[PDB]
């Protein structure tokens, strides 16, 4: 009970999220950063990811997996800025 | 070796996430059951993960070996080194992760979703057997996509992750494609015969079942595979796709490109 | 601490207060569980809640203008987030 | 039915998320401190905010009317209706949450830090005297800020805040800024008298403390605040923030101002 057009969506978000968390995450042991440490900024931009990537893309109308997509989009290009001084 | 290598404590560092990541609202059951994935390149394999996730009811972990490519401890300089070529240096590393990964979750009992094209048979054996050892169950849903749907899907899938990030966009070779497409009929058959899966599927990309070896087992999953692949899909169900793409690799300058003018030919003669 | 990083935090404070609300008002405008990090809006109000915690006084320039960018991009994909209609 | 309105449930679920947002992290004490703030705008208050963290450790909370008036249940409707003129219509719902925030807090017994000008005496004083009648030690930090640095720092905000959005950018009415500068001298030595903040400190832009009524209680506050209000910048100085504000009015395409060609003009003057 799915569509090519949202299962293609999530496909890619797949792709995206993955390699946009594991640079942040990448980043935060490399540098041995307190995971438990909201307060930096590379852990708290963690955080967010963390809970960003909870989500069942099952459960999301086509706009809603668009939105998705331009969220993994915009984190790739901040986490650059951010980690990339 | 040198930077290619990473000590045990990055890679255990980078498990304990990956697990406490996949983990998150998933619980272990008493007979799990896991779930191998087949279908080539492009087929949208996606479309399988829909339909277990149904099936489950959410409690399935899904363990996708190229999701942890970009893990590699050292990936940054590994990248600066070798570029677009950096993908053959990190997949060991890959590949270690899910194995591990694998192993700890298959001896916790959580239910499994395993990522593959089904290209070979030794690789679903060996793992349906190591599975069945710790108790699961196993079965092997694949995806039966005409072969001309699923290499459009390869180059709409490059040409999107390429708008998305030019760095590490990169195509899907269509002899990788076209290998699995060769054996994947041939091959469920074979898994048919060995009776290590409970229940071998055929699902199209709308999630539609259109074969089960549970509910037919004399009827081999060969014959309506190799009838879907080779289908002759019309002008009016490729037209949007071939459109679709074309306007994405004209947004990619991409129009320099046999692809791009097969998918205009193809279009154009119409 | 210096005028130049007291003008980014008085910036931020700012951008976030108008991102976070438009975020806040349109999730209780809907009535969206505030509790289920399953909605969309939801996920993304609390992410905005866990950017806030931050004490913006311990971060240096640099970290300033980066969470200055978070704001930023997050202005821009909160407008298109909030896509559903009504009162 | 009037836009301008809202339901007590809106502004109850409002009041309770604008509550569990500002106590995450902090917590309430057996003596609770409020720090009044004071200062025209442009002054940059928010240096006091810094002063205030160290001092109390971090376990204060910062209660800003300003970050509630986009809370409006409706302001996406009154913006458009109102534009530019908008900020008097949400300030009923501000002042009200305002209020609510700070009478829920101080029942409680959070330190905190409550942001204003200083424009009336008043305010401060009925503020105060009803922390003080919850178990509060009251005190007022002020920033002390020559005047062409402030007007100077309500334009650079102005068009930053453009920068990153036309449509929440909104300037600073000079009124807003030359009626404080006016009323704050006197005002502070009005407050000095009343003896209800234990300290009345005067911070200059760079976090420097300036004066303390605690450390020289037959020391008025007016004269020190008076002083540097007044005080003569040089050519330096302002050097820097004229050049930012010429980046960002380039940037905004905000050229065709008197404010721009008089900033063009400033740093002309300022080349060698």
């Amino acid at each position: 009970a799915v569509t090519y057009e949202k299962t293609f969506e999530i496909e890619i978000i797949n792709e995206l999220s993955a390699s946009v968390y594991n640079r942040v995450l990448n980043y935060v042991l490399n540098h041995e950063l307190n995971k438990n440490d909201s307060q930096l900024l590379e852990v708290n931009l963690l955080n967010q990811l963390k809970l960003a990537k909870r989500v069942n893309l099952f459960d999301y109308s086509l706009e809603e997996l668009q939105a998705v997509h331009e969220y993994w989009r915009s984190m790739n290009r901040y986490s650059k800025q951010v980690l990339n001084k | 070796a040198n930077i290619v290598n990473f000590t045990d404590k990055q890679f255990e560092n980078r498990l304990n996430d990956n697990l406490e990541e996949l983990i998150q609202g998933k619980k272990a059951v008493e007979s799990p059951t896991a779930f191998l994935l087949g279908g080539q390149p492009g087929s949208g394999k996606t479309s399988l993960r829909s339909a277990i996730f149904e099936e489950t009811q959410g409690n399935v972990i899904v363990i996708d070996n190229d999701t942890f490519k970009q893990q590699h401890p050292n990936f940054d300089e590994l990248v600066k080194l070798y570029e677009k070529d950096v993908v053959k240096h990190v997949t060991p590393y890959s590949n270690r992760m899910t194995e591990a990964i694998i192993s700890r979750l298959s001896d916790q009992g959580y239910n499994l979703v395993i990522e593959g094209t089904g290209r070979t048979t030794d690789v679903p054996i060996q793992t349906a057997t190591m599975l069945q050892a710790k108790g699961y169950e196993t079965k092997m849903y694949v995806m039966a996509v005409p072969k001309i749907n699923s290499y459009l899907g390869t180059i709409e899938r490059y040409e999107t992750m390429y708008a998305d990030d030019p760095m590490t966009a990169r195509a899907t070779p269509k002899q990788a494609h076209d290998i699995v497409v060769k054996n994947l009929p041939t091959n469920l058959e074979t898994l048919h015969k060995t009776g290590l899966f409970s229940d071998i599927r055929l699902y199209n990309r709308e999630g539609v079942k259109l074969y089960s070896s549970l509910e037919t087992p004399s009827i081999s999953p060969k014959e309506t595979l190799e009838k879907e692949l080779n289908r002759k899909v019309s002008g009016k169900e490729i037209q949007p796709t071939l459109e679709r793409i074309e306007q994405k690799m004209v947004l990619n300058k991409h129009q320099e490109t046999p692809e791009f003018k097969a998918i205009q030919q193809k279009l154009e003669s119409l």
